[PDB]
RNA sequence: ACCUCGGAGCAGAACCCAACCUCCGAGCAGUACAUGCUAAGACUUCACCAGUCAAAGCGAACCUCAAUUGAUCCA
């Protein structure tokens, strides 16, 4: 009989991230006819405008996890243009650091056929792979 | 179906259902699905596996052949090297 | 039967009588942009958002924290224009940009980023992991003050600590070095807490590394109420996020409710509620900084269970619910022979009365 | 004796698979090359 | 109808639940894959400022994945 | 008790200790359980069979794990 | 059952047990014309023996 | 459904050219 | 009599077989297939016809 | 004249619905050879025969069309 030895049968963790890190959380299956695949936990979306370039990792519920932006003064003070291939590989390299800072080791990114064929996105894909981030998840565990 | 014979006056089981079906002592009957040996080339893989799997029988057609068969085929049989031993009995059946 | 539409139906503001003069969807990208901003907008009909979207209250979260300094947007914008105009005027950037051979210093961008707009992003990261909803039951703040922490492994290398990092207990077995960029006359406070570390009750936090009355950046003379003890993430419990937070102690305050003896590893003493703790002690000060990391089970965790904490180690494990099966039916039909195996408890055989 | 002669027969043909497999892909490539050679005349 | 929230699709265009819980119906926007030409060229013919919707079935997961239970206190 | 077992040799003993750190008790005893069958004899059977398989190999998702360890290693470039 | 029948005392453990001593004890019926060439032991009952 | 106010939300043929 | 059904045999001597359709005019075909016994893709050659379709 | 199967109206809105009622069709074709093995849970042409969808796992990569067809014994 010790107070520290007192333990409950069930352990209640109020961290939703505990399940997905253990590969146990449920990923929203469906939307097979609709283009953005919901089979993920952390998706990245690129917005290549005619003025700037944006990239932000988001959760399945539409909530933002971490973001990298060319509009940010810290990033553009060192670029010649806000949309060149240098900007796409640089924003990919710094986003890899941010993902590794926020514990994001795995994530999903679905490019279109023209987006994947673009050399900038290819070098962007090469960027975080050198940084240490892969664009693939393990399959779900259950039985 | 041949309720009383002529030489002894007893029920007579036809060997048809013997070749087609099999009994578990709980009162259940199984069968191999038909069409499992014909035109397999055109069937999708999901179909032929559905044909290869066994299937139970409704209570009516099971009751029908039960009227046909005799008590000799309904007894308990303890076979050796028989995978149906786990299934002759029933477990966790309510109502 | 038909009913009128409650709200304004879509494709109603447009006109059909004029159709050819209208500009069309030139590309798939233009369509999804319209579809996306439509999705974030609200709609009266039942939608996917109102089912799986957190039920945030309409009132904005309360945050009596450090406001931003009054930066002259006029001079700030002019200084920004001075930097880009000389950047474009440079000569070497033309070749480097069009030949794709340039780069950028990462740590330098990180240093200026966290000073400019980091606290807003760190605030966004904090509410994602759930720091504010678990600590203050919704109330937030902005960690304006930077915060660096390191675990000195040996003497050469070290493990950093920033928002959302994994940390080993073997490296977290000692006390870390801390710097928070303040020379600023008055005192400060720091505490290290575990949110999901408690096991007997939810919404309860432990405290491992508390310091109070820290004048300036120097950390040595800062007295400790709760001495050091590493965390103890149990095997199978999952992952526990450890939270740094820091306040602006305007004037010294006593600690009687909070005072604890020599460490003695009593979890009943270590446990408390940050909500009531903030309401009593921290009415004179406000939050100034924030950071956190994550920890997992390791050999040193097993070491402190048997040796330090003076208790048996727990062993948890994730157990899924059983596989559902329908009610049995004594005459199945068109089901495979393993219908019995779906309900049988003992895989082994048995004979009743023999 | 029945299982041994067939197993070593399988092991015999097993070692022969990578050679004929490499020949198999080359057949499809030679048919691919022959396809380009003939449809150019069809055009 | 169309899938969503743990609802698969068979080759015969039949919808089926994947999680255990309650079924829900809603209406959301429909963006096809680039390979669906008849649907891709359709949305290009549409005028900007107008959007089409479609029905979507959604299953609400009732219970969680599981629970952490004590195995041994050693 | 593991270290007290004289029938096990020295190199095999600590090998089981470091490779099966999960099962050792606070008091130093190795704990092992089995509930596959209803027969305690068969339960005791596969119990010692697992122990026999353990000493033999001692005398002789992980993909995801090593990724994060590589991510953690390439993150900690920091000098004093 | 073997533990049960010896506790009842119908078959004596002092003498060698046999199918004759068993069927003389009416432990289990047997129908040789129903083609059953004997009796098997069953693992159910490992405890209390 | 027809009776509900959400009717006519998914129809799209009235935008595109009819042929 | 456009197509023709043909069987193929495992060259390893295992005896695994199946069937597939073929055109009456096209030459003999040799394709890979996953043998459940050998448990990897292996080449099968088709020998004769069974029925027209 | 028809006898089997599929689609549309009759049957407008969960399901089903006939008429020697009104129309259009089918008894194939094409591409792979994991078009491999197993497995939760359900629907089902108003019975049955049949016909269907499929998570996950082993093992691997990194099917389209609407009917497009046929039981038992026997060979
Ligand atoms: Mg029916
Ligand atoms: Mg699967």
């Amino acid at each position: 009989p010790v107070e520290n030895e007192a333990v409950a049968p069930e352990f209640t963790n109020r961290n939703p991230r505990n399940l997905e890190l253990l590969s146990v959380a449920r990923k929203e299956r469906g939307w097979r006819t609709v283009f953005p695949s919901r089979e993920f936990w952390h998706r990245l979306r690129v917005i290549r405008t005619q003025h700037h370039v944006e990239a932000l990792v988001e959760h399945q519920n539409g909530k933002v996890v971490v973001s990298a932006s060319t509009r940010e003064w810290a990033i553009k003070k060192h670029l010649y243009s806000t949309r060149n291939v240098v900007a796409c590989e640089s924003i990919g390299r710094v986003l890899a650091q941010r993902c590794l800072e926020a514990g994001i080791n795995f994530m999903v990114y679905q490019p279109t056929p023209w987006e994947a064929a673009s050399d900038s996105m290819k070098r962007l894909q090469s960027a975080m792979t050198e940084g240490g981030v892969v664009l693939r998840e393990p399959q779900r565990i259950y039985e | 179906l041949t309720y009383f014979s002529a030489r002894k006056g007893k029920r007579k089981t036809v060997k048809a259902v013997i070749d087609r079906f099999l009994r578990l002592h709980c009162g259940l009957w199984v069968r191999r699905k038909a069409g499992y040996k014909k035109k397999l080339w055109k069937k999708t893989p999901a179909r032929k596996k559905r044909l290869r799997e066994f299937v139970f029988c409704n209570k009516t057609q099971s009751k029908l052949l039960d009227k046909m068969t005799t008590s000799f085929w309904k007894r308990r049989n303890w076979y050796v090297d028989d995978p149906y031993q786990k299934y002759h009995d029933r477990t966790n059946l309510k109502v | 039967r038909r009913t009128p539409p409650l709200g304004p139906m879509p494709n109603s503001d447009i006109d059909l009588s004029n159709l050819e003069r209208l500009e069309k969807y030139r590309s798939f990208d233009r369509y999804r942009r319209r579809a996306e901003q439509e999705a974030q907008a609200p709609h009266w009909w039942r939608t996917y958002r109102e089912y799986f979207g957190e039920k945030t209250d309409p009132k904005e979260k309360i945050d009596i924290g450090l406001p931003p300094p009054k930066v002259s947007r006029t001079q700030q914008l002019l200084e920004r224009k001075q930097a880009i105009q000389e950047l474009r005027a440079n000569v070497e950037e033309e070749r480097a940009a069009r030949l794709r051979t340039a780069s950028v210093p990462l740590d330098a961008v990180r240093a200026e980023w966290e000073r400019t707009c980091g606290p807003y992003h760190k605030q966004r990261l904090a509410e994602y992991y759930g720091l504010y909803r678990d600590l203050f039951h919704g109330a937030t703040f902005v960690p304006r003050v930077p915060l660096h922490v390191a675990y000195a492994v040996g003497e050469d290398d070290l493990m950093p600590v920033y928002c959302g990092n994994e940390v080993t207990p073997t490296e977290a077995a000692q006390a870390p070095e801390v710097t928070y960029e303040a020379e600023e006359g008055s005192l400060w406070t720091l505490l290290l807490t575990s949110l999901d570390g408690h096991l007997l009750e939810p919404d309860a936090e432990y405290l491992h590394w508390l310091l109070t009355n820290i004048p300036g950046n120097r950390v040595a003379e800062g007295q400790v109420t709760c001495p050091y003890l590493p965390p103890f993430p149990a095997r199978g419990s999952g992952i526990h996020r450890l939270a740094f937070l820091l306040f602006k102690q305007d004037q010294p305050i006593d600690f009687s409710e909070d005072a604890r003896p020599s460490p003695c590893y009593q979890l009943a003493q270590r446990t408390f509620r940050t909500f009531d703790f903030y309401k009593k002690h921290q009415e004179t000060m406000t939050p100034a900084g924030l950071s956190f990391f994550q920890c997992r089970w390791d050999d040193s965790v097993t070491y402190i269970f048997h040796q330090l904490l003076d208790m048996r180690e727990p062993v948890f494990e994730f157990v899924r619910p059983p596989p559902y099966h329908p009610k049995q039916k004594r005459f199945p039909h068109r089901q495979p022979l393993r219908y019995l195996d779906r309900y049988r408890d003992s895989h082994e055989p048995t004979y009743g009365i023999y | 004796q029945k299982r041994r002669e067939r197993e070593q027969h399988i092991a015999e043909c097993m070692a022969k698979m990578p050679q004929m497999i490499v020949n198999w892909q080359q057949q499809q490539r030679e048919n691919w090359e022959k396809a380009q050679a003939d449809k150019e005349r069809r055009a | 109808w169309h899938p969503g929230a743990h609802v698969g699709v068979g080759k015969n265009k039949c919808l089926y639940a994947l999680e255990e819980g309650i079924v829900r119906y809603t209406k959301e926007v429909y963006v096809p894959h680039p390979r669906n030409t008849e649907a891709v060229d359709l949305i290009t013919r549409l005028p900007k400022g107008a959007v089409l919707y479609k029905t979507f079935v959604h299953v609400v997961p009732a219970k969680p994945e599981g629970t952490f239970k004590l195995v041994a206190m050693l | 008790h593991l270290a007290t077992a004289e029938w096990i040799a020295e190199p095999v003993r600590q090998k089981i200790a470091i490779t099966h750190k999960n099962k050792i008790n606070r008091l130093g005893e190795l704990i092992l359980t089995s509930e596959s069958s209803r027969y305690q004899f068969r339960n005791l059977a596969d119990c010692l069979q697992k122990i026999r398989d353990m000493i033999t190999e001692a005398s002789q998702k992980l993909h995801r794990i090593r990724i994060e360890n590589m991510n953690r290693e390439r993150l900690r470039q920091k000098r004093i | 059952r073997l533990q049960y029948l010896i506790d009842l005392g119908r078959v004596d453990p002092s003498q060698p047990i046999d199918l004759t001593q068993l069927v003389n004890g009416r432990g289990v019926t047997i129908q040789p014309l129903k083609r059953d060439y004997g009796v098997q032991l069953v693992e159910e009952g490992a405890d209390t023996f | 459904y027809k009776t509900k106010p959400t009717h006519g939300i998914g129809k799209y043929k009235h935008l595109i050219k009819a042929e | 009599s456009k197509n023709i059904l043909v069987r193929m045999v495992s060259e390893a001597g295992t005896g695994f077989c199946f069937n597939t359709k073929r055109n009456r005019l096209r030459e003999k075909l040799t394709l890979l297939h996953y043998d459940p016994v050998v448990k990897q893709r292996v080449l099968f050659v088709e020998k004769k016809k069974i029925r027209s379709l």
